[PDB]
């Protein structure tokens, strides 16, 4: 129907064209008949009939008289809905300036005729005069003339000059302007001037003027003469209950405007004194400003409820505005909500739906089937049977539900696994039964959480739910690729208890033919579940090439592992089960099952793991008791010794040997070592036991305590919680952050006294308050990230570029933090990977790194590899498949046309709630910086080189010495300059000293061309350079934190990309969160969209402005093919907030935030939004250019190419 | 004003405990009932008390 | 320095000082003699006295209201007849001495002055006064248009030389014909426009044939009088703006803002200045107070409610509230609609009707709960909407009716469809169905009867039964 949305200024002719009539009087409805009166705010002639196909006077009161206007009443007989589309207008007695065009800084009326806003507003509130037509006088345009000064001017000239006052004066000043010649005045003035402030103001005003000339808008339209009036149902006046009425504040604002305009017309008729007319015009301006944007021009007008009125702007903007409350998030039909319980009998693709919800949601489908099988003759009969809850309705429901997926959602939806499609199984009760294995994806636990239920209707929606949104297809985390269906809690406890080893158990040493024999033995109460036996295991290995090699050997194991081998699918080793299985071991089982078997085997295996774990956790009888917390006998002795030593240091403070701070920092260490020793003693006592073997000897065994098993299995619990259970609670922090000297020496088993409980509450309250504020901040950060990265879609398969990013293992000292295999898993190479010390092409170009090539790259020991990145992608819009690489949630290469930016934003923002020279390796050493390389090509250690046991190439053996996370992530993503930026060397050259002028220090750099560039340096800076030394570009001048801007300016794109990537990944990795670097790279690519032109070249760009980088690529490519000289640019780094408000489309920018200035700029410049993004297509209600809707848009583009 | 008659009806409903209802102790141990188990299926002691 | 219009209006009001009472009387006499000047000016026009005295002729026969026509008499039909007949007599002297004794004769001027002096002792209705002013205003207008047209045609010094006496004479055109300047060709081409110029105004200028020289100077006295009077009333209104503010003081928080009350008080003040008489010996303050309070109260009644209530019902509501207040004070409880009826001597049913008048509507933005995110506007349902079930039922009913009508004879189906308007753009009586076929009233009536008996049979009605 439509392809774009234009925005511009509304001329009075256009406003009159929109309107169906003129509103003249402020009356709304009659107080007796409750009927619209004539020419009022609800007039039936202007806006349309109140009742469908009727009229006010009742003369034409049926459909036969459509399109016929009554002579008695003037109302066109049509539907009532036309009242939500018909507009009106008010002919203002005097022109009124637009409030947005005047106080949306910068003012576009002040900056179009070169006059300050104080002067302009002095003219609008009718305080001074301004000359329009100087004529043949000494005055010029825009001169202030005070009232008395204007009397003198009238005395000595009189009729020669016109010096008007008010909005009319602004209107005819803008009338007298000639934009072409005035822009040429800019053009000739810019070259002559030298000051930077004047030049910047001049180019701002030139940009505005050129926008006016290009858009076709006239400055005359800047000031309103005809005021449009909104349709009445958009500002309804309706009877709530029993004669009480509900209205909208727009009615009050329009009533004020109409009343004051009528008063102005009456005053003009009566030839009133000038003061009264002037005051009336002032109130007309105030009322129109309050109608358009209340609370901006002055004090907000308040209603009878002592609350400010809501204007047009206040309801097109804000969180509670139209955009974010009704156009991006909508209440929907065919929806339900209920408490969630646990269904341990369900499968991954099944969810338990109550029959009441199924009956209410699937009602039209039930009607359809009842009519098609003829049980109900018509819809009324079908409704009667459905309401009566007849027997056959349930069979019809179980036939409609049979293969119809349903979408389950939980609030908040932090990532895309928060909405999933399931096949419904109909159940009694009122609670939704959820499969346990998906709870971790929902962050859902059954203490009262509720979930929402959505029924897709069209065939395309059902196919999308079954193919993309099924829980079976969603088993890998899109953030990292790790499985998300890993078992937890009861399953892990059961599998751990089943896979444990007990010494001298019943049936030890028996020989078993296989897993079935072991099951038979345990069911017959012959061999205990933890009895060591020898079992004949048949085992199939599925090699990387597809070889299926079967083998059969006798393995020493337990009965439990033999049974668990029954559910393990063929193709996996027995070494994956022949060990005690904690959370990590089961996660590895699922990971390897997915890697070597696929998805179907993995989902069946996950289900069977869940059932086996539940069954054996039930049969185990794990119970927590009061004798399970074994408090060590060494705790009391350690407390006594700590008290004695604290008293010793207490009688040593009076000796003056120590200070108060030293006493504090020594008592803290005394107690913080007593705590560690008590914890270690408790762990040693709790994790071991002494048993009697078959021979009769006393042998040490790992303990079977309930709390120890809970902690060691990884089900739920950790060492710190045990230490607070049976050891010492420890030192605590005061509400200011200080640590109380006397710790809590009692645990929860023996209880605390009053003071200890008070101190504990001091920290509990902080934890809760910080959780709440953390949730708020993480939500805001995720929203900003989505709004910056919403336009990144994989649009091509290959951009045909040669650039890439190098990657090496991450080293932060003498140990590896993360290997190259983890970094490069799933990234397409950029250049051929040569064998170390050889010209052999081990890995060719344009290959995707799976686990097979990861094993290859680990075995052949290569350190640095070049791979493609999203930041280096050359795609004009979005990215290409090869530069992104592997889709983490699918395991294969990224498909064409999926939103990778939204995935990146969700992956980065989801873990926000969780966010708070000795030599050891043999090898050689080298200088780069300092590196220590092992025997192979891997560089094991990396250390900085300050301004020396061994020289370069000297072999070194072991032991030979040479000698607020979330605020940080937000700070990095908004590119905030640090408090004390570290100065960098702008140009390569020799340092030379200048003159220490008053205030601060100066330096100079001498370039290779003889240029002397002056550098401003604060006095407190600890300079790290010496005169006579040639420093390189980007070298550190003063030590300190580095802003991303100067890294981008003086080092490059790759440098800033790496800087942001690892300085966000350090925050994530410190907390234990795994996020792939492609997401941060995508955000960085969106953060580097802008460039400033420096050389005009043969392009039309004027140097000194910001433009999008893709536009410059297109222009430069065209100019190169034409042969004319290209354009030269500088690439700029913008924060995730500025970049979003600087998008080409104004609808997305308006929907994000800062609506007033976005709309003002768009209207003044006359922009066109081509609807080429996710958010604009969501707002307008058409298919998004991503996923299933990608190809469709492509065809439209093809239809727009021809 | 405007109303001629008001009739007020009190309805008493006996709500039984069912899956989905929230049950709790006095130590922060909340929960949602997942199943109403038959008596013969639940654990019992030596004297036979389930 | 300030952004509040109220304080700015206060500043511009404070610049005008409060003049003394002697100054107030001086302004009053300034308006009085300005009115006398404009009154005597419009007298010097040969149609004013006829119109005044044909109005007198109409009112003497009591065809028009006597009180409305005459505002009063100044003392420097008991007495009005005397003055009207005296004006009759000096008009008889005048329109006889106007031409018989010559226009330029000093006796004619003296008789005109006598008539002026006699009429001066009259104060008349403002409506007819305005009529008299604009009657001469239109004449001035078209003669100005003629001279501006001849200016546009010719573009001078010679015209100004004969602008004293020959600006409206044939002699000017004759002498223009006598000119032989190099540009007499262009004014010759403009002579055709002149022939469309000086004929146009020459049917009105002879209506007041003396005033040809004198239209311009009578308009000169017109401008003098109007400017003088408007200056005087401007000064008085600007002086008493402070009284306007003091009066508007006690009407705040009544649904209308302060500045609107001030402006309505300004309207009242201008009305009071228009009809103020200092010869009462009475201060302005009281008369101004009455008029300003009237304007403020009327505007509050007319513009302080979303659903407008007329002034009289507003007074009824105010009296309702006041008497409820008195009865609550007297008897300690809130008055009931029974007891409140007898003290106001107005029926109980109308007391209730006034009580059930809708109050000020509640905004759709009001916070429903303690939270600021829930508003009244989200809890209001669209009741005019049609349910999708009803639309499906309507479509099914149309289909079933079509299927049933398919089981009848073509003529019978046609008569049923035409007399109940199905699948057509209108409904029809049996006359139209009779005319469309070759068939009469009773025939069509009984074909419809036969159709309804056919469809009342149970065999072809089970489907339609489910639609009820
Ligand atoms: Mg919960
Ligand atoms: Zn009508
Ligand atoms: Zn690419």
């Amino acid at each position: 129907e439509f392809d774009a949305i234009k925005i511009g200024l509304a001329s009075p002719d256009m406003i009159r064209s929109w309107s169906f009539g003129e509103v003249k009087k402020p009356e709304t409805i009659n107080y007796r008949t409750f009927k619209p009166e004539r020419d009022g705010l609800f007039c039936a002639r202007i806006f349309g009939p109140v009742k469908d196909y009727e009229c006010l006077c009742g003369k034409y009161k049926r459909l036969k008289h459509r399109g016929v206007i009554c002579e008695k009443c003037g109302v066109e007989v049509t539907q009532t809905k036309v009242r939500r589309d018909r507009m009106g207008h008010i002919e203002l007695a005097s022109p009124v300036a637009h409030i947005w065009f005047l106080k949306s800084l910068p003012s576009r009326i002040g900056l179009l005729m070169d006059m300050p806003l104080r002067d302009i507003e002095r003219v609008l509130y009718f305080e001074m005069y301004v000359v329009t037509e100087p004529g043949m006088t000494d005055l010029e345009r825009g001169q202030m003339l005070t009232e008395e000064e204007y009397l003198d001017r009238l005395e000595e000239w009189g009729d020669e000059f016109t010096a008007k006052m008010g909005a009319e004066a602004i209107k005819d000043l803008l009338a007298s302007m000639d934009l072409p010649a005035e822009a040429e005045q800019m053009r000739e003035e810019l070259d002559t001037t030298n000051s930077e402030t004047k030049r910047k103001k001049l180019t701002k005003r030139l940009k505005l003027v050129e926008a006016f000339v290009a858009s076709g808008n006239k400055p005359e339209w800047m000031i309103l003469t005809v005021l449009p009036v909104l349709p009445p149902d958009l500002r309804p006046l309706v009877p709530l209950d029993g004669g009480r009425f509900a209205t909208s504040d727009l009615n009050d604002l329009y009533r004020r405007v109409i009343n004051r305009n009528n008063r102005l017309k009456r005053l003009l008729e009566l030839a009133a004194p000038d003061i009264i007319v002037r005051n009336e015009k002032r109130m007309l301006q105030e009322s129109v400003d309050a109608l358009l944007d209340n609370g901006r021009r002055g004090r907000a007008i308040t209603g009878s409820n002592k609350r400010p009125l809501k204007s047009l702007a206040d309801m097109i903007k804000g969180k509670q505005g139209r955009f974010r409350q009704n156009l991006l998030g909508k209440r929907v039909d065919y929806s339900g909500r209920s408490v969630i319980t646990v269904g341990p009998y369900l499968r991954l693709h099944q969810c338990g739906l109550p029959k009441k919800m199924a009956l209410e949601l699937f009602k039209p489908f039930i009607y359809s089937k009842l009519e098609t099988r003829g049980l109900a003759t018509t819809i009324k009969a079908a409704k009667k049977m459905v309401e009566r809850e007849e027997a056959v309705v349930w069979d019809i429901l179980d036939e409609v539900i049979r293969e119809h997926p349903v979408l389950l959602n939980r609030a908040p939806t932090l990532h895309r696994l928060g909405i999933q499609a399931f096949e419904p199984v109909l159940i009694e009760g009122k609670a939704i039964q959820l499969h346990p294995l998906v709870c971790a994806a929902y962050n859902a636990d059954f203490d009262g959480d509720q979930m929402a239920v959505h029924v897709p209707l069209t065939l395309e929606a059902q196919l999308e739910a079954r193919t993309l949104m099924m829980s079976t297809n969603n088993i890998l985390s899109p953030a990292s690729g790790d499985p998300i269906i890993v078992p937890s809690q009861d399953v892990v406890l059961g599998l751990y208890y089943m896979t444990r080893e007990k010494i001298n158990a019943k049936g030890e040493g028996m020989y078993l033919t296989g897993p079935a024999e072991a099951e038979k033995a345990y069911r017959t109460k012959t061999a205990e579940l933890h009895a060591r036996v020898k079992v004949r295991i048949t085992e199939t290995i599925k090699h990387e090439n597809g070889k299926l090699t079967t083998e059969t050997k006798m393995i020493d194991t337990t009965v439990g592992r033999a049974m668990l081998w029954q559910i393990v699918p063929k193709g996996l080793p027995y070494s994956l089960v022949n060990q005690k299985l904690g959370k990590k071991q089961i996660s590895n089982l699922l990971n390897e099952a997915y890697r070597k078997l696929g998805l179907k085997d993995t989902v069946i295996f996950a289900d069977q793991i869940m059932y086996t774990g539940f069954a054996y956790a039930a049969l185990s009888g794990v119970s927590v008791g009061i004798d399970d917390m074994v408090v060590p006998a060494a705790k009391y002795t350690e407390i006594a010794e700590a008290e004695e030593e604290v008293r010793e240091i207490q009688e040593q403070f009076q000796s003056g040997l120590v200070t108060a701070g030293e006493r504090y920092n020594k008592v803290i260490d005394i107690w913080a070592s007593t705590n560690d020793r008590v914890a270690k003693a408790m762990m040693e006592n709790l994790s071991s036991e002494q048993v009697i073997n078959r021979q009769g000897e006393q042998e040490k065994q790992e303990s079977f305590n309930s709390i120890y098993m809970m902690a060691d299995s990884g089900a739920r619990g950790s060492a710190a919680q045990i230490r607070q259970l049976a050891g010492m609670r420890g030192l605590m922090a005061r509400p200011d952050g200080s640590i109380i000297e006397t710790p809590i020496t009692a645990n929860f088993k023996e209880g605390l006294n009053v003071l200890q409980y008070f101190i504990s509450t001091h920290g509990a309250r902080k934890g809760l308050a910080d959780t709440a504020l953390k949730t708020a901040n993480s939500g805001y950060l995720t929203r900003r990230l989505v709004d910056v990265a919403q336009d990144v879609v994989v649009t091509e398969h290959d951009c045909g570029t040669l650039e890439g990013v190098v990657m090496t293992p991450h080293i932060e000292g003498g140990d590896v933090k993360v290997a190259l295999t983890e970094l490069a898993l799933g990234r397409v190479v950029s250049e051929d990977i040569l064998k170390p010390g050889t010209d052999e092409v081990l890995i060719p170009r344009n290959t995707l790194l799976d686990e097979k090539w990861c094993k290859v790259i680990n075995d052949n020991s290569v350190d640095q590899i070049k791979v493609r990145s999203v930041v280096t992608c050359d795609s004009d819009f979005g990215c290409c498949a090869q530069c992104y690489g592997r889709d983490l949630a699918r395991g294969h290469l990224v498909n064409q046309g999926e939103a990778v930016g939204v995935i990146a934003a969700q992956s980065i923002g989801e873990p926000g709630t969780q966010l708070t020279i000795q030599a050891k390796n043999n090898g050689s050493v080298k200088l780069h910086e300092l590196t220590i390389i092992d025997e192979f090509g891997r560089t094991k250690e990396k250390h900085k080189l300050p301004y020396l046991s061994k020289a370069d190439g000297d072999a070194v053996a072991a032991g030979e010495t040479v000698a607020g996370g979330l605020p940080r992530v937000a700070d990095l993503f908004e590119a905030r300059k640090p408090k004390e930026p570290a100065i960098l060397a702008e140009h390569s050259g020799t340092v030379s000293f200048g003159k220490e002028t008053k205030g601060k220090r100066r330096l100079i750099i001498t370039r290779d061309s003889g240029d002397t560039y002056e550098e401003m340096i604060p006095k407190h800076r600890q300079l790290n350079v010496f005169e006579g030394e040639r420093i390189e570009r980007g070298d550190v001048i003063a030590d300190g934190p580095e802003s991303p801007h100067d890294i981008l300016r003086l080092r490059g794109i790759h440098a800033v990309t790496t800087y942001i990537a690892n300085e966000v990944q350090e925050v994530y990795r410190l907390q234990g969160v795994k996020i792939n670097d492609k997401h941060i790279e995508t955000i960085v690519r969106q953060m580097l969209r802008k460039c400033t032109i420096t050389f005009a070249g043969d392009s039309e760009f004027l140097p000194g402005e910001t433009v999008e980088y893709s536009q410059v690529k297109i222009a430069n490519r065209k100019l190169v093919e034409e042969g004319k000289e290209p354009a030269r640019f500088e690439r700029e780094l913008l924060g995730i907030t500025k970049a979003s408000l600087a998008t080409e489309s104004f609808i997305s920018a308006a929907s994000f935030q800062e609506t007033t200035r976005v709309l003002t700029e768009a209207a003044v410049s006359g922009k066109r939004d081509d609807l080429r993004g996710l958010k604009e297509n969501v707002i307008v209600g058409r298919l998004i250019p991503a996923g299933t809707g990608f190809a469709y848009h492509q065809d439209r583009q093809a239809k727009r190419a021809q | 004003p405007g109303v001629l008659k008001i009739v007020k009806v009190y309805l008493a409903v006996k709500r039984r405990i069912q899956p989905g209802d929230k049950m709790a102790g006095r130590h922060g141990n909340k929960g949602v009932i997942s199943k109403i188990n038959p008596v013969e299926d639940m654990p019992y002691d030596e004297n036979g008390q389930p | 320095r300030t952004t509040d219009p109220v304080r700015m209006y206060m500043r511009e009001m404070g610049t005008v000082e409060l003049l003394t009472r002697e100054g107030e009387i001086d302004i009053a006499k300034r308006i009085e003699d300005g009115i006398n000047q404009v009154q005597s000016a419009i007298a010097e026009y040969p149609g004013t006295i006829p119109y005044i005295l044909e109005q007198f002729d109409r009112v003497q026969a009591e065809e028009l209201r006597l009180t409305d026509l005459i505002s009063g008499f100044v003392d420097p039909p008991e007495l009005a007849r005397e003055k009207f007949n005296e004006l009759r007599g000096k008009f008889q002297n005048l329109q006889l001495a106007v031409n018989e004794f010559g226009r330029d004769s000093h006796q004619a001027s003296e008789a005109s002055d006598l008539v002026l002096d006699i009429f001066r002792e009259f104060r008349l209705t403002p409506k007819q006064f305005d009529h008299l002013v604009e009657t001469l205003r239109t004449s001035m207008d078209r003669v100005r248009t003629q001279e501006r047209l001849v200016m546009k045609a010719v573009v001078k010094k010679s015209f100004i030389a004969l602008f004293t006496g020959n600006e409206s004479n044939e002699e000017w055109l004759d002498k223009v014909l006598a000119s032989d300047k190099p540009y007499v060709a262009k004014v010759r081409e403009q002579e055709e426009e002149i022939r469309r110029s000086i004929q146009k105004l020459q049917m009105i200028e002879q209506e007041t044939s003396l005033s040809v020289e004198r239209i311009k100077d009578i308009s000169h006295r017109m401008s003098i009088g109007e400017a003088k009077a408007r200056r005087a009333k401007k000064e008085m209104v600007e002086a008493n703006l402070r009284l306007v503010i003091s009066i508007a003081k006690k009407y705040t928080n009544r649904g209308l803002q302060f500045l609107d009350l001030i402006q309505e008080g300004n309207i009242g003040l201008m009305k009071a200045v228009d009809k103020f008489e200092y010869r009462r010996g009475y201060k302005f303050s009281t008369y101004a107070t009455w008029w300003i309070r009237q304007a403020i109260t009327r505007s509050i009644a007319d513009q302080a409610r979303t659903i407008r209530i007329p002034v009289h019902m507003i007074e009824t509501i105010n009296k309702l509230n006041r008497i409820s207040r008195q009865m609550l004070q007297e008897m300690g409880r809130e008055p009931l609609p029974e007891e409140l009826a007898e003290r106001m001597q107005m029926p109980e049913d109308k007391i209730r009707k006034v009580l059930k008048i809708a109050k000020e509507p509640i905004s759709m933005e009001t916070p429903i709960g303690d939270d600021e995110d829930s508003h009244l506007g989200d809890f209001i349902e669209d009741t005019t909407l049609e349910l999708p079930l009803d639309s499906a039922t309507a479509t099914s009913l149309k289909a079933a009716t079509r299927d049933v009508l398919a089981g009848l004879t073509p003529r019978e189906a046609k008569v049923l469809r035409m007399r109940f308007g199905i699948d057509m753009n209108t409904d029809h009586t049996l006359e139209e169905v009779g005319k469309q076929f070759d068939v009469t009233r009773e025939r069509i009536r009984q074909i419809e009867a036969k159709a309804l008996r056919k469809l009342r049979h149970p065999s072809r009605s089970e489907v339609l039964r489910s639609f009820l």
